């Protein structure tokens, strides 16, 4: 049989072993630290595993020069002389053409600048530059440093200097001639002005002037040409061979996380071991052992399976998002309206990005992968704005009607003049709906986070837990005391009293060093009340910015007002745009007051384990 | 007050300058916080696309803010 | 102005510091294994050859891009803070440069980076002929590095002395600023950078003969004139009397190569508690200590590695 | 009910006044608060991403005085 | 005011408009001391995730003037 | 008043001044949190030549604040 | 102004509305002076965790200035 | 904008007051917003001589809440 | 219409009132934005000491909006 | 006045709005003073523990202030 080796975390030992046994391999043992020591890596298998870096970092090296990088999923089983013969000659060839077109277009750089000034210098000098009668010397001047040169020079060298200049579209470069052996007054006198000598890089530089002008001249020519047929092997050969680094890249990847797996294990760095036999048979079969709801239930599943503490399945928080988020969708005239159409465009294909090509072969700004995975994710917006299109006129119940307010289902003028959403009893009934639903979700997290407490066995998460539950009964009594008077709210206004006393009474026997801080534990059930409330009135507000940019806001209203008033509803679409996304962060914005506060859920405060933001980003 | 149409009224009037202050406070600390958030996203996606996704999420939350100062507003001048 | 933007791409850099765990591994580590890690690193990113004159360079290049060009990134008020921080690293490069003017030796050879200063400032000051000309040239960016040159170099042309006046009344400049730009981090920390300024012109000159008066400027927090008269004579009882202060570390010592460290480190501790305050310029303040500090560390831990030298005699250094 | 209108008064407008208070000091504090939290969060991601659960707890804690601020001016304006 | 929800006398509206002050500006300071502080806590939670705790505690003392302003209003206001 | 309204005299000019208040002070904050970040763009444009872009539209977030409350303050004051 | 019940004369109203400056701008002040010691004071424990004592004792005092406003508020309202 | 009587009247004033003020409003938020930016992008020329054009494009953008106060302001209150 | 309030009234009284905003704030904005420009200008002249015409210029710009809402408003209240 | 019956005034009412402003700004003022002391306490400690007794001297004088504010409120209302 083929020996395998295995590792896991100490608290899952008895789940990990279970799926183990079953999956495949057979023979579990378990196996300490100590026992697992002696056994690191020899140093002929510490050289097999540098050369698999130099193989994965050799094809990220090549792979970049020659265009894109890319790392698929498919790699190639090879040798190491394999490997490594493959690469030996592609990234000779590609090092060798970079190296040319480095050369090409540094050489371009400084032509394409200095070749009209040494022209124009050659010229005035033309054939006494390679005579050693006179000496010449180059430099540059602009139409403001002209006359003080000319003034030192003239003082300095007295008149048997020739200071002479020819322009080139702006500055002058000038050239001043002297005689043999007045070199060094000549040069004093530019050096007090603070002008300085113009000279080349390389061997132009020293060449005489009439030399290096007529050789400028021709590379600024040949260049382009050059570089053009230089560019074109190397696009050549990552067209024919990108394909084959990246294979060997990604084999070469598998074989060093292999050897490192084994150096870790060997040093004891793994709590929970075994040791198993499997048939050759079985070494595969190891490895291998309404859309809405069912379809990011599905892939939830693989967390449903590992556990990490007291906590429950990190699955209620799904439900509870739909009816909140499909709810801050709520227009019908030119919010929702607009909306529909994007929702496609994530869901089928554009071309009218550039970053982002077609969308059937899951191109896009994101990764190639990533959009891929966000698939699911872009099916989930879909069902978003399906459901905002019918919640839409759920909010077209308290506009339209032909009897009960004062605006027809589409006047003949323009349609919507003037909003009727305006009612004070019709506002206050749809933010007391939406109040529901945060507190049916102020239950359910102080609920979970009672019996993560009784089944994570700390009786100190547990008592305190059952008694921050106490002043949710409170908050919401007082309140109804308030929204009735005395007409409603005299049936709790007495065991609002006794509801107090729950909310310390429990508290208290985990006894507790920060009794103050029990504020904000009341801090986060107002929040889920003042949300719910956000999300409802902040999503009425949406469709009332939507009256002066698809609404009567021209005239008293006629037929012309249809086509004037999108002079500002474009205007406006960028604008509606950014505060409404600001509602949709509101579903996720509540998760967090009770997921990362430990109400049934895993996190509490750091600790791996993504935020539910990033989970849902793929579902 | 009202808002179904117009608003009109010497006492109303005098709700509508009552509230006007809650909205322009509220729009003012909106301000300081949305900016200097925005500006430091710009530099978490200069240097680290790994951090692209926080950078946007911090953005959106003043924006909650300003909402509230005119929501309230709204409520004391006859509703939504 | 303002340190808004400014302190939120530095919250990104600090992601990319070298924590302590690396030099850790990088001891147990040849020289060609610490050549594989260091490449990992963002100090990695700038490497161009194996040897020693690359592994300057590169650490140095990395030091150019992410911490020089912090001066250019603000103006006004917060440039005028963040400024008195990077006043060092260009005394440095000026006191360098000063000295291949003055002495005719070549531009070569020198510390360059950017910070206040630019590379081109440098350039024109050593190209200029009058040392008078040579002081507008640097006057040009403005601060208070300049107004100090300015006055000493009135007094004498005298290489060794322009260096000791410059630098005693540079930190004299500094903290009359800093002063007055307030915030409690920035003071705690200024204070210890005088006293161990302090301490360590007393240790340098030590035994010279000279006056003990001269190695104390205000700023202080525990030490005073006889301290640094009987240290002058010797004595480093001194030392063992100096407590309340966190150069309590330095007592029972009498080495230089001791002492010394332990000023450094005390230093680096103060910056790194710096970030309980890290509104305005607490943050970069801990954020150009670490960067030092950690550049340091590399250069020493491969020079150690390269020519094989006592693994003590380099793990003691390499850690506060 | 709590705090509404339909008519509008004289007597509301000062009421008006009061009320906004609450809201619009809370937010200036809530937005001046979040965003010096806001600008230290991005140091909180980007040493790790074991501190990054703190980081949004953090910026949850700002948001209570403004809740408090909207419910202190519900009370005062609905209660007999 | 103790006796405000949908109309009230002129005399009303005064007491609502000063009492209102007291609370809102204590949510001001609240928030001005959490600004300051809870900037420092996310310092300290990068550098140990551990001792989150000590800056909950020295945090958890400004909202105890939050309290102190709803006291104010509530006394004032009408007795309970 | 204005031209989508037609509801003028002392009952819509009370409304008109006191609402004026709100935009005023939303431009205030505004105007503070976009000039500090802009500045230290000037680095950002000066980085980054190709990616100049980001620089541009960061600046443009804070103005959303300013005209979002103008175009409430025209509702208010001219719905016909 | 009154203690128990609303005001309900137009003096009871305007005293209420004077006494409600001190209570505000003392609740600010109480907010102000706690922040720099408090952003320090995490400073201290972490310096010196034995003298954390010495930082709490001194963000104490400026708990001392809102009760002081507060006193001379409850006193001076009852009565005109 | 102009004055006349058929861009005048008392009718106009209701009217030039409301739009009077959204000049003003965004004149304030305009000349708080360009100065920081502008300060420093000035300054940049000085320094460096490729970022003028920059900075005049860069410039304009705090310039565009003065320019959209003031098309509201003149179209309302033009003629008719 | 004028600043009045008995060439026309209350009607009139409420334009006078508005107005004094438009132009109070517009000199509020300029004025503070003219001192960030000094302040960082004083760099540019001892950078270069022959761009003193540079420092000039990028200084006149934040006048722009007080020319700007101080005569707006005199235009209006010229009519009369 | 008194919260019993036994004081009336209406003269008091007035001195009541302009006493508010007394207290309320010297509490605010007492406290920025004393944070400014408090950190600067906490750099006390640091350097020398003995001096602990210097924190201590000058941090008493703001408090002077306050104390003197509620002595001049009480003789001018309240007194009787």
């Amino acid at each position: 049989m083929e020996k395998l080796v295995l590792a896991g975390p100490k608290g899952r030992a008895k789940e990990l072993l279970q799926s183990l046994q079953q999956a495949g391999v057979v023979h579990l043992e378990t196996l300490r630290p100590e026992a697992l020591s002696a056994y690191q890596l020899s140093p002929e298998e510490r050289a097999e595993l540098r050369r698999w870096e130099a193989v994965s970092a050799g094809a990220e090296h090549t792979l970049s020069l020659l265009g894109l990088e890319a790392e698929p999923a498919r790699p190639f089983p090879e040798g190491l002389e394999a490997a490594e013969k493959a690469l030996s000659p592609i990234q000779a060839h590609a090092e060798g053409l970079t190296r040319q077109k480095q050369e090409l277009e540094e050489e371009l750089a400084l032509a394409q600048a200095y070749l009209e000034p040494l022209e124009r210098l050659a010229a005035l000098a033309h054939g006494l530059d390679k005579s050693p009668f006179l000496r010449v010397i180059p430099f540059l001047l602009t139409e403001k440093e002209l006359p003080l040169v000319e003034e030192a020079l003239r003082k300095a060298l007295e008149d048997r200097y020739l200071l002479a200049h020819e322009a080139y579209a702006g500055g002058v470069p000038a050239l001043v001639v002297v005689h043999r052996k007045e070199v060094d007054q000549a040069k004093a006198a530019l050096s007090r002005a603070g002008v300085a000598e113009l000279r080349l890089p390389g061997a132009l530089g020293e060449l005489p002037l009439s030399e290096a002008a007529r050789r400028l001249k021709e590379r600024a020519e040949a260049a382009p040409r050059e570089l053009s047929e230089v560019r074109q092997h190397l696009a050549k050969l990552a067209r024919e061979s990108a394909s084959t680094l990246q294979s060997l890249w990604t084999r070469a990847q598998d074989e060093v996380a292999r050897l490192k797996a084994l150096e870790e294990l060997a040093s004891g760095r793994f709590g929970f071991a075994l040791l198993g036999y499997v048939p050759v048979k079985a070494k595969p079969k190891v490895e291998e052992a309404n859309p809405p709801w069912v379809k990011p239930f599905e892939l939830l599943v693989s967390f449903l399976n590992t556990p990490k503490y007291g906590t429950f399945d990190p699955t209620p928080v799904v439900p509870i998002f739909f009816p909140f988020w499909f709810g801050m969708i709520v227009g019908d005239i030119g919010y929702a309206l607009l909306f529909y159409l994007v929702g496609r465009w994530l869901s089928g294909y554009v071309k009218r990005n550039e970053p982002l090509v077609i969308d059937l072969f899951a191109l896009k700004l994101k990764p190639p992968v990533l959009a891929k995975l966000v698939y699911i994710l872009n099916w989930m917006v879909f069902w978003t704005v399906v459901w905002g299109l019918i919640y839409g006129e759920f909010f077209g119940t308290f506009l339209e009607h032909l009897g009960v307010f004062g605006t027809p289902e589409h006047p003949g003028l323009i349609p919507i003049l003037i909003h009727r959403i305006d009612t004070a009893k019709t506002a206050n009934l749809l933010i007391l709906l939406s109040v529901a639903f945060g507190v049916v979700m102020v239950f359910a997290g102080l609920i979970l986070r009672a019996y993560l407490g009784l089944k994570h066995r700390h009786m100190a998460h547990f008592w305190e837990g059952v008694g921050y539950l106490g002043g949710l009964l409170g908050i919401l009594a007082l309140a109804a005391s308030y929204l009735g008077n005395l007409q409603a709210g005299w049936l709790s206004a007495l065991m609002y009293l006794g509801f107090g006393v729950f909310l310390l009474s429990v508290v208290m026997s985990s006894i507790w060093l920060m009794i103050p801080e029990i504020f904000t534990q009341a801090g986060h059930i107002l929040s889920h009340i003042r949300i719910y409330a956000v999300g409802a009135a902040g999503g009425i507000l949406a469709g009332l910015l939507t009256d002066v940019g698809f609404a009567m806001a021209e005239r008293l209203g006629l037929i012309g007002v249809l086509l004037g008033i999108v002079v500002a509803g474009v205007l406006h679409l960028l604008i509606l745009l950014l505060t409404t996304l600001g509602h949709m962060l509101q579903p996720i914005r509540l998760i967090w007051v009770e997921f990362f506060t430990k109400f049934g859920f895993y996190e509490e405060n750091g600790r791996p384990y993504r935020p539910f933001k990033s989970v849902r980003e793929t579902q | 007050a009202e808002e179904a149409a117009a608003s009109g009224g010497l006492d109303r009037g005098l709700i509508a300058v009552g509230m006007g202050l809650a909205v322009g406070l509220a729009a003012l600390g909106t301000g300081v916080a949305q900016a200097r958030i925005g500006a430091a996203g710009v530099g978490a996606i200069a240097e680290d696309r790994s951090n692209f996704g926080t950078a946007l999420i911090f953005l959106l939350l003043p924006e909650t803010l300003v909402i509230f100062g005119l929501l309230i507003a709204f409520i004391l001048n006859g509703r939504l | 102005d303002d340190f808004a933007y400014l302190n939120a791409r530095v919250r990104v850099r600090r992601g990319t510091l070298l924590k302590e765990s690396f030099f850790q591994e990088a001891l147990d580590l040849s020289f060609a294994d610490f050549l594989r890690l260091l490449s990992e690193t963002v100090y990695g990113g700038e490497l161009a050859g194996q040897g020693l004159p690359d592994v300057d360079r590169a650490v140095l290049r990395t030091q150019a891009k992410l911490v020089g060009d912090l001066p250019r990134l603000v103006t006004g008020e917060a440039r005028e803070a963040v400024r008195l921080l990077l006043l060092r690293n260009d005394l440095h490069n000026l006191q360098a440069l000063l000295r291949a003017k003055a002495t005719g030796r070549p531009f070569e050879e020198v510390l360059l980076l950017p910070g206040t200063l630019r590379e081109e400032v440098w350039r024109q000051a050593y190209e200029a002929q009058d040392p008078a000309g040579m002081a507008q040239v640097l006057a040009v960016p403005g601060h208070p590095l300049a107004r100090a040159l300015r006055a000493v170099l009135r007094e004498t042309q005298d290489l060794a002395r322009v260096e000791a006046l410059l630098a005693k009344r540079f930190f004299e400049d500094v903290a009359k600023a800093a002063k007055g730009l307030d915030q409690p981090a920035l003071r705690d920390y200024l204070a210890l950078e005088v006293d161990a300024e302090n301490l360590r012109t007393a240790f340098k000159l030590q035994g010279s003969g000279l006056a003990p008066d001269a190695f104390f400027l205000k700023g202080g927090r525990f030490v005073d004139r006889v301290r640094f008269a009987r240290l002058m004579e010797g004595d480093y009882a001194v030392l063992d009397e100096l407590s309340g202060t966190p150069f309590s570390g330095l007592s029972g010592v009498r080495d230089l190569k001791a002492l010394e460290r332990g000023l450094r480190c005390v230093l680096l501790k103060e910056a790194k508690k710096g970030v309980q305050d890290p509104l305005g310029v607490g943050l970069v303040l801990a954020y150009v200590k670490e960067r030092e500090w950690e550049a340091v560390r590399l250069r020493l831990l491969a020079r150690r590695a390269y020519f094989g030298l006592p693994r003590a005699q380099v793990e003691e250094e390499v850690v506060c």
